[PDB]
């Protein structure tokens, strides 16, 4: 009776409940159930999930005073490149942060400050392209 | 360009405390109990809840010291292991719980693995810091704030 | 005063203001540092982050304010403690006043 | 009938998918600058189009229905047809249907998790629950099948001119910083540049698949060639004006850090409306991975001739015509293969079982005309579009594994082997008992399964 190549009518008889119908229904209702506890863990573990820290919360910063860290053209005084050119070594302190102090153009480099214009770089640090570099 | 080709420097302990901060995630966003501490001397750890391993700072501010530690955190094994070294000459030794010494200005990141850790009980709820708490899932590898 | 800068539950302001308090021990003492850890630490809001910042261009350097024996100490303290070192340049070398 | 205008746009809807967004990550990982890692979308590009080309010769002469399997069939005998039948049964197509539900859930779960990186768990169990739903939803149904297919690639094509349009009106108001200074840093390597055309070959996946169209054709043999020399020809250029869009935008830096490449597009570029990119990306994406479960039981019905795979998987369910037993075991290899692997592993397997035989195709391409074969083919190629891609595909397979040899190679060589066991063992010596496992085997299957023998 199973001839293993069974056409429609004939496997109407055996397929109907005698074993092998519960299987069907129990096994395409349990690819169903999963489907939706799949995407409902995910849900799930979507909203426990806590925010990733920010940039600043997860690594060092390093404050440079501008004036005195490289200097690039031999007049005594750091500048905007000399920062640049010593990168690679930031990186190598593993800084995720590198915080330049004022190097506005200034009448007064101390007492807290005097700037003459919050929009340039001052001469010995640089100019403003040196900064956009 | 000295210092960078020296075993012990001032910039080579630095590039190891930022790179054990980078990637720890217990560094990171684990808890913060202060034990306490006498003068002299500085006592802190930072745990994780599924993390299963702490660690423990022992900070020596005055003239030198050999302090037992198992009276004090009551959560140690007797046999340690030294993270990290300012002297750096404890490279990866263990030591003894029992008396440690630390010679004025020496501090050590003891880490070890204990299933007690000092924010769940009732005594440290008042000494223990974090800013948002967060346990985490092994079988999942994931930190979830639920818990 | 200080705390007020961390911003309310619901207006948000600077994210964090910068600790200092580190950089004003000029004795190494064991309960003059953990005074500054507990005073930042107990009097900040909930959910806010801390900071710990051991020097600046404005006072003497760690080495020549508590002495060498000290520089590794101290870069040990504020890398294990909750929040963000801010390094100033030269203090991973261990640099001093002129 | 259809003419040539609408003799391309069945294939340029054709090769744009899924690669797109999210190679880009993993071409310029490897290249490390803006200017080469622009000249591989199009050396791949124009690689793309000789082989396509050449795979339109052996679609004319032989004019079999099977896609692939007859072409090795009709030069090197029975061993390569088979070992091809075995391949893209637990290699190249469930791999294939991996990547692409494992691209969608690196879009659904981007926004969700901005700034940073999401946790495995949750791009594997966003790609299980669409391996099961793609393959739930095509085993129950057939018109569900073709009902969102239409729509699917109109979400495609949508965000692709929105891509361009606004990295092109970006490129006027003079953003050029990103490409100024291009091949600075250019790490041009057997080691890289294999593994870069790899992820970029992956982006034209779907150029073989060409041939059915000629039924259609209003005159095949003269637009065919057309068709495809003019269709995927616009297709990189597409590529290299979708790739610079990106680069118009962000910098190289921050390109390896999302995998979600476009997602990191809309959130610069169209602040108000930013979700539209994860939406649009997860249609097409899914769209196209509907694609690949329809054509399951298409070459497995060709192999079940010549009893080389088994019989069973060719049957069709009687209350709907639709193959479940070759999809559910064409989805649950997938399933297998997302736990191990994650996308940049799998485009490497994949494409490097896939390559060697889209090799082994080309040169019986050659092989049948220069010596066995003297039968009449109606278009012909030049001989030096076919000798440049079996040249191409012998360094594509065997650059790799030498210079940069990983765990991945390993399991797909061990996998074609163990199917050149199941040849001796099953089909080429027809041992006794060998038969008494497969019978019972079947029908049962058909009894549990209620499905039924094609014709
Ligand atoms: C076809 C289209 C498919 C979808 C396309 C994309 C759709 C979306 C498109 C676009 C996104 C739209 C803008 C979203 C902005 C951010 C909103 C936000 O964070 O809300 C959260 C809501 O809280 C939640 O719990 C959100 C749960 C999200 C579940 C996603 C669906 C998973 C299954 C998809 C279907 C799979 C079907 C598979 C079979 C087909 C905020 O909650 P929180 O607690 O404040 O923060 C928790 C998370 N962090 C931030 C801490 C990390
Ligand atoms: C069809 C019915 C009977 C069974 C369905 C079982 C499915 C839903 C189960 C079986 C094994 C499961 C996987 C087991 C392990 C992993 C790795 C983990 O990092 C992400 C989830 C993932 C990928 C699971 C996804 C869901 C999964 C595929
Ligand atoms: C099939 C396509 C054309 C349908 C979408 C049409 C609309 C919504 C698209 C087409 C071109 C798009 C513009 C392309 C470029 C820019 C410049 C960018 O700095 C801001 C968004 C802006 C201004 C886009 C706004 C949306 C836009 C007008």
């Amino acid at each position: 009776r199973p001839y293993a190549g069974m056409p429609k009518e004939v496997l109407f008889q055996f397929s109907g409940q005698a074993r092998y119908r519960i299987p069907r229904e129990v096994l395409f209702w349990l690819t169903v159930a999963s489907v939706l506890l799949l995407i409902a863990a995910t849900i799930a573990i979507i909203a426990i999930s806590p925010k990733c820290l920010d940039w600043w919360q997860a690594g060092p910063m390093y404050q440079i005073y501008p004036r005195s860290f490289r200097d690039s053209n031999k007049d005594g005084d750091g500048d905007l490149k000399g920062i640049q050119d010593k990168l690679d070594y930031i990186t190598t302190l593993n800084i995720k942060t590198v915080w330049i102090t004022s190097f506005y153009k200034s009448s007064l480099k101390d007492f807290r400050h005097a700037v003459e214009d919050f929009q340039e770089i001052d001469p010995i640090f640089g100019t403003m392209k040196d900064f956009e570099n | 360009d000295v210092q960078k080709t020296q075993p012990r420097s001032a910039l080579k302990l630095y590039q190891e405390l930022s790179l054990l901060h980078a990637n720890e995630l217990l560094l990171s966003r684990g808890w913060f109990c202060y034990l306490r501490n006498d003068n002299h001397s500085i006592m802190y750890t930072r745990e994780l809840d599924g993390i299963n391993k702490v660690f423990l700072m022992v900070l020596n501010f005055g003239e030198s010291s050999l302090l037992n530690l198992k009276e004090m955190i009551s959560n140690i094994p007797t046999r340690v292991r030294i993270r990290l070294s300012t002297s750096s000459a404890y490279s990866g030794r263990e030591v003894d719980t029992h008396a440690v010494t630390l010679a004025s200005g020496e501090g050590l990141i003891l880490e070890y693995n204990t299933g007690n850790l000092l924010h769940r009980q009732t005594a440290f709820k008042d000494r223990c810091f974090v800013s948002n708490r967060a346990c985490y899932s092994r079988v999942l590898n994931i930190l979830y704030s639920l818990c | 005063e200080t705390m007020v800068y961390y911003g309310l539950p619901f207006i948000q302001e600077a994210d964090f203001p910068f600790n200092s308090y580190l950089s004003k021990l000029d004795k190494p003492s064991g309960n003059s540092v953990s005074e500054v850890i507990t005073s930042w630490l107990e009097n900040m809001p909930e959910g806010k982050w801390p900071n710990w910042m051991t020097g600046g261009p404005d006072n003497v350097r760690l080495t020549s304010r508590l002495g060498e024996k000290y520089v590794n100490i101290m870069n040990m303290l504020v890398f294990t403690l909750p929040g963000t070192p801010i390094t100033y340049y030269g203090e991973e070398i261990g640099m001093r006043n002129i | 009938e259809l003419g040539l205008f609408s003799g391309t746009c069945i294939i340029v809807g054709t090769i744009i998918g899924s690669g797109i967004f999210i190679s880009p990550k993993s071409v310029l990982s490897n290249m490390e600058a803006v200017g080469p890692c622009l000249i591989i979308w199009a050396m791949c590009g124009v690689l793309a189009t000789l082989g396509a080309l050449c795979f339109a010769e052996l679609g004319t002469m032989i004019t079999k229905s099977g896609g692939e399997y007859p072409y090795l069939m009709e030069a090197f005998g029975p061993i390569p047809a088979y070992l091809f039948s075995w391949s893209s049964l637990f290699v190249i197509k469930p791999s294939s249907f991996a990547i692409i539900c494992l691209s969608f859930s690196e879009y659904v779960c981007a926004p969700f998790y901005s700034g940073c990186s999401p946790p495995q768990v949750v791009i594997k169990t966003l790609a299980a629950a669409a391996i099961l739903l793609i393959s739930t939803v095509n085993a129950l149904s057939v018109r569900l099948g073709s009902y969102v297919q239409n729509v699917f690639t109109a979400a495609k094509m949508v965000i692709v001119v929105i891509i361009i349009i606004s990295g092109l009106v970006l490129l006027a108001q003079g953003n050029t910083r990103n490409f100024e200074n291009s091949f600075e840093g250019a790490s041009l390597s057997v080691g890289s540049i294999s593994l870069a055309l790899y992820n970029g070959l992956w982006a034209y996946d779907g150029w073989n698949q060409l041939n059915y169209i000629t039924e259609e054709l209003r005159n095949p043999f003269r637009n065919l060639p057309l068709a495809i020399i003019i269709g995927i020809p616009l297709v990189t250029g597409c590529y290299i004006l979708m790739n610079v869009s990106y680069f118009t935008v962000m910098t190289a830096t921050e390109l390896l850090q999302s995998q979600a490449v476009a997602v990191t597009f809309g959130d610069r570029v169209l602040y108000p409306a930013s979700w539209i990119v994860p939406l649009f990306v997860a249609f097409s994406t899914i769209g196209a991975a509907n694609g690949s479960c329809f054509t399951a039981g298409r070459l497995v019905f060709v192999a079940g001739r010549e009893g080389h795979m088994l019989k069973v998987l060719s049957y069709i369910s009687v209350k709907r015509l639709t193959p479940a037993p070759a999809i559910m075991f064409h989805s649950m290899i997938a399933i297998i293969y997302i736990i191990p692997g994650d996308i940049n592993s799998l485009v490497n397997y994949f494409s490097f079982a896939a390559w060697l035989f889209y090799g082994l195709t080309i040169t019986g391409l050659i092989v049948m005309r220069f010596t066995r074969k003297e039968l009449k083919r109606p278009i012909k190629v030049p001989i030096f579009i076919p000798i440049l891609v079996t040249l191409l595909s012998v360094f594509l397979v065997l650059a790799p594994i030498i210079s940069a040899p990983a765990w991945e190679y390993l399991y797909c060589v061990l996998f074609m082997l163990s199917g050149l066991v199941f040849y001796f063992l099953f089909v080429h010596y027809k041992f006794g008992w060998a038969q008494k496992i497969s019978k019972p085997l079947t029908m049962h299957l058909q009894m549990l399964m209620e499905v039924v023998p094609p014709e």
